[PDB]
């Protein structure tokens, strides 16, 4: 009977006070989150956050929306949600986010006879993430999502994990060209405020970016114009013009690898470990430069020729020993 | 519950929302804090600054006042649109968001003697008027001044909850700045006077310090560099014309691309920052070693340079011998000058 | 007679349940669906999800809106639809949609005797579409719109393309500046979840990259930088100012093209065929000017024409070679 | 005040606005005038333009006539809501605005009769599909098509209030084009087929001539300049290898970053351009130019020039006094063919 | 006493018709506009508009309104403007406006005891301001904000500054980085369009750019090239790698400054007064190294030292000419 359905869910809804939580004024009511994480679209270094699509599933017991006589669940209209209480939920780093609402409002309203309500949500949330960039780009980010209740204190309510670690689930979905996920982790704890203490469950991935993209177009352009400039130390000290030419324009080139490659990478505005590399690679084309004019400036006053044949060995020694300590201390 | 259902429907039975409590009798005392969840991105092109704070007001409010078996009312934060809340906002602040996900991020208590605590999730894109002339080594005093809208002082004022100095408070591991260092806040409160009267402004001044690490790598140590190797030039001999005019043509070209470069981080401002003033320097050291060259391959008197063995050869040119010492000291001069004005 | 079709809506939604399927405990309802492609706007490799512009039409059958007397189909203002059972159907991979509202909600409702309603909506959504870009920008993509049920599983509501493969109008008159739409197709089938088996809808396109602009802008130019390399093969060794000044000038000019081209995509890190290429002529620049680092370092001790002589032969036979096995690779 | 309170009430007493005018009975008939007050500015990445208009809608609802002391009645924007109005919607549509500020930027007027003036204002991001491939020398015709979303023909028709070239009326001040110029507009009406009926589609299409004197100086001068730069180097001695290769390979950099910076201001179009065709042709001509050195650098039998005072000395290259026509020819009559075949 | 108080508020809406305006059916209304500018955020060439944020307050007087007994004026809460008749005041020439909404609604209503409405907002808003960029960066533009009433024409409405000049207060204090405003007027008139004729407010601003930003960034760094192309000019025709070298990297300094500058300075699509002078300065690069060219051409067949001779005096003599004809016709 499609009127004795409408008939109990009208009389749950007329003496129901959205205003009170469940068991107001007594024990807390519990309530259990499952994630279900559908993508993460953009993880984003300039803004410092990351996008984040997953259906929010609450589970929490309202004894005052217990119902008899119907062995069903009843899966009600979304706009069900408005005339019932729901925690209020939120997440503390968030940014930016909405419930999708095409073509309807992506929303989930579950009943039990019980009264054990299922309430779930597709959401599309930008969280912040204070990402560490000081080993970019071989670095190791940990992003989280802190939930938490916002008016609610632990003598209200309490938040639980449901499943335990099974909780979360999806994260194989999960497929990022730049990261890899290497383990995710489902903590609850308590934050205290001046307010009052508050329950927490956090949800934290660690994101291993890849290395690929970077040795390819930064990394290996930068050690190959270094070589490049090593093509000085063989070539004969009167040939002032090319050794010139080669060394002031490896110098222009490196430049204008490093304020183009700026131009494309994050633009963080402090330094990298990719900052100390490129400026560790000019400073190896600078010296090249300068070893010509301390050759050019000596055969003149007359060992010129053990110059460049002590500079063929250390200046690829000593960037083997740059390359040695940079990579053994960011690996 | 049902207890608590009638003492709620008690509260809103005659109550109006529109009057302010004590209206035409006494003024409105609001007492505010401000907790400080992550002091956000700063955006010198904008001159703005972003912030994420916990916004508390609390009020006296004696139509408020029940008796039941709890002294504190914890309630929805739907109960907030039923009664007053002043009408705070932000007078520097550009676009402010107050968070809804998953519901209104706002807190409403109530207290058996009347007194509300009222707390929202806010955050607020403020203006920050930057002067740069002493990028990047600048310091900035961002103001967050807040106060009513329409209600003047002589019918809303706001005081801080405690003392002004422990009245703003930032939470420790909540910082979101990348190139800026906070010093610390400073807390005051005064009245500004309007076309539409005399207002109570609270006013929160945060101080920030610019971190130079950045600049120095990716733009003084290149520019400094750039020049010393400009000067290197002058070591030559001026026997090698092509090799010297290719040494300090690419080098201006190279100057060239990190001027350019440089003024990617900076607003189109019409005066010249600090860095403008060093790279302008910069530039003049590298053009002024091209028109040195220039001078000494104007008296150029052969063209062939020292063979090895001993026929004159071109003596070391008295110009390029002072060059080696004047243009290394200068800049060297400059330089002491430069960051012991500006650090 | 408008007066009597007031009567005749009025009587419809008199005691009509709007939180109740058609036939609710008994038969699934079926939800036809026939799309008009209106435009297909922005296809993003940086974001991965393109935008589509579409007229979205659902037909179903509800007897509690049969109406007799009126030999009329009856088109309401869109605002009916707020009174009446619409099916949950939400796009699975979206990322963002919304329902154009100028100068009204872009909305149709059109009723018909037997109980069938139309129900259209103008809609612009930005998808996502995972794209391998591998073979970039040689590759193609399949792009997808799944069609699903939130809360209704296939227990209460089943989908069907409208008309067979003929449900999906206007794609052939789609015209994207950097992609051509090869085929499009059309899945319906049920998908299984812990929850119940749910219907799904899926529309994919296959798109083909057009490679006529790259090989102007990208291709050639790193072509003929790679030739100009080759010059300084037949320029005498002695003339080692000439030489160098070449071969630096083109090593800079091809860092220049590889920093500078915004069709490489210098945004996203991932790995394309074009990297490979442009690196891969990296590579032959940079041993042409190494050559000749080894014929002006023995050409004083003493065999040295021959270098020169086997370089002439070699690197323009390697190159094509390089391109052999590239062109067959991504071809 | 009363008497106007209960004509409002009156009419829309009993009104049902799920239904159009004579609903079963007639065609309801709009009659439609545009006023443009500012063509927007085009987007070529985004193959779209704006345009700010006032639409005007008007029709006949014999549910609304009136009799009164006044014969029209101008009221509050919020009425329109509660009556009904078509659901006029722009076919290739993107984004559009219905201004908000400070009140809906609408107006209703009833006359006495039933007629109804209907006008609100919008911002129209609409889409112009743009063949690119004679840029920058092409030519557009941008429409707007609008109609209605759920009505067939059957059901309701559009039609101009006046004469279709007066329909369409754009302000004198209001040209917010940069690189274009409005030569004028057709205005058109006939009957779009879809898969739910036929409807009445008003079409205006606005036809504009890109501006090319911006790239005319930024990239053909340039690039013509650069090509006769490199042409140049054809009137050096052919003794000057180093010269003429620094020459040669200079001009083949610059007309690479000429080639680059031209795709600044493009959409990711997969064909090829009318000026992409210009700098393909340009560094053919560079990239040939340095390739007739290495022909010259290759038969070059003495390393020393003219001594000035006169042994051997090379000849001028037969290759190289061809070249000084042949390259120049070639050029100005591909300028001839490429300039004549797009302007 | 607050209860008398709300018996005052409440008979004032009670049978208040928000639909009609203040002597509805009689004599226009006289609206009075004042503005607090509290700044101007970003005057943008690209977009041809600027931001401006400001306390916006319309006067006008309701006898519907006037209340007696309370000698107070009655600052009520933000909400009530919704149940009042306000002017249909809307900006012609914006683009994007919203009235800021944190803590609550940036709104005021205040009621005196005459009748007299005080109704503030505070604003932000976009305006489009054509702007004529002919002489940039030494032009001077004119960015006006029109206000004008929608749908009520001149007889039932009228538009006045209250406080006649002093109507618009806080332009002082405007500090634009790019802009300095050298004079702001207000203007009362009537605009006539084919509804009616309706009431018009101009707030225009004149403002004038400050040069000394692109003397230190463009004009400087293209005027020291050009110099620094004449130093051929002093080196002998003998050494053809010097002067050609030196000219060469000349233009394509001119190129890489021009070509990297306008992707800095905002993308106008038409000639500026700065493209008249790059390419100005370009010319006389081009000149200097054409003219070396004409020197190597005859000092073989044959006057070859008077052409470089000659050229030390014109060419400086000619772009200062340039500049004197560049100067006065743009200053
Ligand atoms: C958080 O805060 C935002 C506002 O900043 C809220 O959005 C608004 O929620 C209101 C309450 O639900 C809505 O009334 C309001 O309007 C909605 O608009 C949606 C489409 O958005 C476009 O159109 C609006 C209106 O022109 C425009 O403002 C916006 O910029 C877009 O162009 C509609 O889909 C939505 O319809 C929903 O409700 C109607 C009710 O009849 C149903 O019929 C529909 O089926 C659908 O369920 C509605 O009209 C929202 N948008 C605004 C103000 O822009 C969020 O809801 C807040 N979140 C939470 C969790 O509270
Ligand atoms: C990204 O970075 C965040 C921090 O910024 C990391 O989050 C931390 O994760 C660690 C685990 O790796 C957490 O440590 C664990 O916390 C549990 C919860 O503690 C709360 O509850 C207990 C009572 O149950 C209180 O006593 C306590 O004060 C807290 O309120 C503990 O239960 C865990 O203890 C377990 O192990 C210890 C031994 O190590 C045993 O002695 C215990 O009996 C028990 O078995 C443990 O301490 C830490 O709390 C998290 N911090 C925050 C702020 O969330 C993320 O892990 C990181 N991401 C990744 C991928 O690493
Ligand atoms: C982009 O990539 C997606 C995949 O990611 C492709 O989608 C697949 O498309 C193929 C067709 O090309 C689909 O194959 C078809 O599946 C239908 C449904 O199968 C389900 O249901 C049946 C029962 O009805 C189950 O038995 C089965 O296990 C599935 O659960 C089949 O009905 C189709 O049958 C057709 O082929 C068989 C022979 O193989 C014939 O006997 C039939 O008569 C009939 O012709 C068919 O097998 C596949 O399901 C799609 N996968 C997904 C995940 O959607 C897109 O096609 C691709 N885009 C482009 C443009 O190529
Ligand atoms: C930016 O550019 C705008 C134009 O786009 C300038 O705006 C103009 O400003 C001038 C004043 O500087 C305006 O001229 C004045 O208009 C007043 C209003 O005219 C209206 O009303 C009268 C009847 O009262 C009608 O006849 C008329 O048609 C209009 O409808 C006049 O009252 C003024 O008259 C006074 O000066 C004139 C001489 O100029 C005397 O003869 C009169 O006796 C009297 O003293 C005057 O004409 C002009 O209308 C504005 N134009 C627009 C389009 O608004 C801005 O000034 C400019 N910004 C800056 C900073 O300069
Ligand atoms: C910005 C630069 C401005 C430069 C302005 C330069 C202004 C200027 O005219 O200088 C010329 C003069 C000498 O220059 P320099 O030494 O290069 O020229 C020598 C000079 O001409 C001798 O007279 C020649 O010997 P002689 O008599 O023919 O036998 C000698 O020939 P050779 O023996 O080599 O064959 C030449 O090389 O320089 C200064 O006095 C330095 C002043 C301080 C300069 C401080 C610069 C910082
Ligand atoms: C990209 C074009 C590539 C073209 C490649 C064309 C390659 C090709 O075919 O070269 C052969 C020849 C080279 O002439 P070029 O003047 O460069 O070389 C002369 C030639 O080698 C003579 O044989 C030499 O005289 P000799 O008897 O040995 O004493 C003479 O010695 P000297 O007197 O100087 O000491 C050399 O200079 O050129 C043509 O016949 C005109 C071609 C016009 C081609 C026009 C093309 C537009
Ligand atoms: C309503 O939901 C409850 C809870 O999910 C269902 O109870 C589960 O039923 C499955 C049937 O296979 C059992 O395996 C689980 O152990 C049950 N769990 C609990 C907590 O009872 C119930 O079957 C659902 N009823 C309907 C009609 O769908």
């Amino acid at each position: 009977n499609m009127s004795f359905v409408k008939e109990t869910v009208d009389k749950l809804l007329k003496g129901y006070d959205i205003r009170l939580r469940p068991d107001f004024g007594g024990p807390p009511v519990c309530v259990g989150m499952n994630i279900d994480i559908a993508s993460i679209d953009m993880v984003s270094e300039v803004n410092m956050d990351y996008t984040l699509t997953m259906y929010f599933q609450q589970y929490w017991r309202d004894k005052r929306l217990a119902y008899s006589g119907i062995p069903l669940n009843l899966t009600l209209d979304n706009r069900v949600a408005d005339q019932l209480w729901v925690p209020d939920t939120y997440f503390l780093n968030d940014k930016k986010s909405f419930v999708h609402g095409v073509t309807v409002k992506n929303r989930m309203i579950r009943l039990h006879p019980d009264g054990t309500v299922l309430y779930g949500l597709r959401i599309t949330t930008t969280a912040a993430c204070m990402m560490d960039l000081r080993r970019y780009p071989l670095d190791e980010q940990n992003c989280t999502l802190e939930i938490e209740s916002y008016g609610y204190t632990t003598d209200d309510i309490e938040f639980y994990w449901r499943g335990g670690d099974k909780a979360v689930t999806g994260v194989e979905r999960i497929e990022l060209p730049q990261f890899s996920i290497v383990e995710h982790r489902l903590v609850s704890r308590n934050v205290v405020f001046a307010t009052g203490a508050y329950p927490r469950l956090s949800l934290s991935f660690r994101l291993k970016r890849n290395i690929g993209y970077f040795i390819l177009q930064t990394y290996m352009p930068s050690i190959l114009i270094t070589i490049l400039s090593w093509v000085s130390f063989w070539i004969n000290y009167d040939a002032s013009a090319a050794r010139v030419a080669l060394g002031i324009t490896t110098v222009l080139t490196m430049t204008t690898i490093n304020t183009h490659l700026r131009e494309t990478l994050p633009k963080i505005p402090y330094v990298k470990a990719i900052d100390m590399y490129l400026m560790g690679c000019f400073v190896f084309v600078f010296l090249a430069l300068l070893e010509y004019a301390f050759v050019n400036y000596i055969f003149f006053g007359r060992d010129v020729n053990a110059i460049d044949r002590w500079s063929r060995i250390v200046f690829p020694f000593t960037f083997s020993l740059f390359n040695l300590v940079y990579w053994l201390y960011y690996v | 519950t049902t207890v608590f259902t009638r003492i709620l429907d008690r509260l809103l039975d005659g109550y109006d929302n529109r009057l302010r409590p004590g209206l035409g009798e006494r003024v409105t005392e609001v007492k505010t804090d401000i907790f400080v969840t992550s002091f956000g991105p700063v955006s010198d092109h904008d001159m703005e600054y972003t912030i994420d704070v916990f916004f508390r007001q609390s009020w006296k409010d004696e139509r408020l006042k029940f008796k039941g078996p709890m002294t504190v009312l914890r309630l929805n934060n739907l109960m907030a649109s039923k009664i007053w809340t002043p009408d705070t906002f932000f007078h520097n602040g550009k676009k402010s968001v107050a968070h809804n996900m998953t519901m209104p991020n706002k807190l409403l208590r109530i207290t058996e003697d009347g007194t509300l605590l009222y707390t929202m999730r806010l955050t607020v894109r403020a203006e920050c008027p930057m002067h740069l002339e002493d990028f990047p080594m600048d310091a900035h005093a961002c103001p967050l001044k807040f106060g009513s809208y329409a209600y003047t002082r002589a019918e809303v004022v706001y005081e801080w909850t405690r003392e002004p100095a422990r009245s703003v408070v930032v939470a420790e591991d909540g910082s979101r700045l990348n190139q800026y260092d906070l010093l610390g806040q400073t807390v005051d409160s005064g009245i500004v006077q309007s076309s539409t009267g005399e207002y109570v402004v609270m006013t929160t001044h945060f101080h920030l310090k610019r971190k130079i690490g950045y600049f120095v790598i990716q733009t003084y140590l290149p520019c400094i560099m750039t020049v010393i190797l400009s000067q290197v030039s002058f070591w030559l001999n001026r026997e090698s014309v092509p090799a010297r005019t290719v040494f300090g043509v690419t080098t201006v070209l190279t100057m060239t691309t990190l001027s350019i470069s440089a003024r990617n981080s900076l607003p189109k401002v019409a005066y010249a920052t600090a860095m403008d003033w060093f790279i302008a320097v910069c530039y003049a050291f590298v053009f002024s070693a091209l028109i040195e060259f220039a001078t000494v391959n104007y008296f150029t008197k052969r063209g062939y340079a020292w063979d090895g063995k001993s026929k004159t050869f071109n003596s070391v040119s008295k110009i390029d011998r002072l060059s080696r010492i004047a243009f290394p000291l200068l800049f060297g001069i400059f330089n002491l000058v430069y960051w012991a004005t500006y650090l």
